[PDB]
């Protein structure tokens, strides 16, 4: 409160200082579950174009 | 990916004889060029024939081919006795795997 108000002394009565937010606890990544392999060679090579 | 070519095949001097090179969609198809080499006994080889159609300069007449799709050939027309050598067909493939893929090798007998 006293560094919201900027000052050392603090008035009677009620004051807002902040805001309470719930931190995550852990991360969940889902992707499909495939597993070729995309033929990048078969183009990025080649004799001819 | 190498290209199927057959063991050997026999001849008589004074007549024309005629080896084929046979392969795929992937090696020779896509309009992929056919060239032929030779190998004399203990020597060091030589060309035959470059681009199918063309023909280098110290060979003899005598020499022909061409491609009919997916196989091609060659003929010579009076093989001689100095034609006892291992001939090579040499062709390309899509991908830079197979730049350079030969054949088996076929051998030639006169008499
Ligand atoms: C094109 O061909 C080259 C090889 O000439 C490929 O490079 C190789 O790629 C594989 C897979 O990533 C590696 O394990 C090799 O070490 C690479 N070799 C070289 C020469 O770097 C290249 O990946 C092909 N095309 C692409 C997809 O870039």
């Amino acid at each position: 409160t006293k560094c919201t108000l900027k000052s050392f002394t603090v008035e009677k009565g009620i004051y807002q200082t902040s805001n309470f937010r719930v931190q995550p606890t852990e991360s969940i990544v889902r992707f499909p579950n495939i597993t070729n392999l995309c033929p990048f060679g078969e183009v990025f090579n080649a004799t001819r174009f | 990916s190498v290209l199927t070519q057959p063991p050997s095949v026999s001849g008589a001097p004074g007549q024309r004889v005629t080896i084929s090179c046979t392969g795929s969609s992937s090696n020779i198809g896509a309009g992929f060029d056919v060239h032929w080499y030779q190998q004399l006994p203990g020597t060091a080889p030589k060309l035959l024939i470059y681009g199918n159609n063309n023909r280098p300069s110290g060979v003899p007449d005598r020499f022909s081919g061409s491609k009919s799709a997916t196989s091609a050939s060659l003929a010579i027309t009076g093989l001689q006795a100095e034609d006892e050598a291992d001939y090579y067909c040499q062709s390309s493939d899509s991908s830079l795997s197979g730049l350079y893929v030969f054949g088996t090798g076929t051998n030639v007998i006169v008499l």
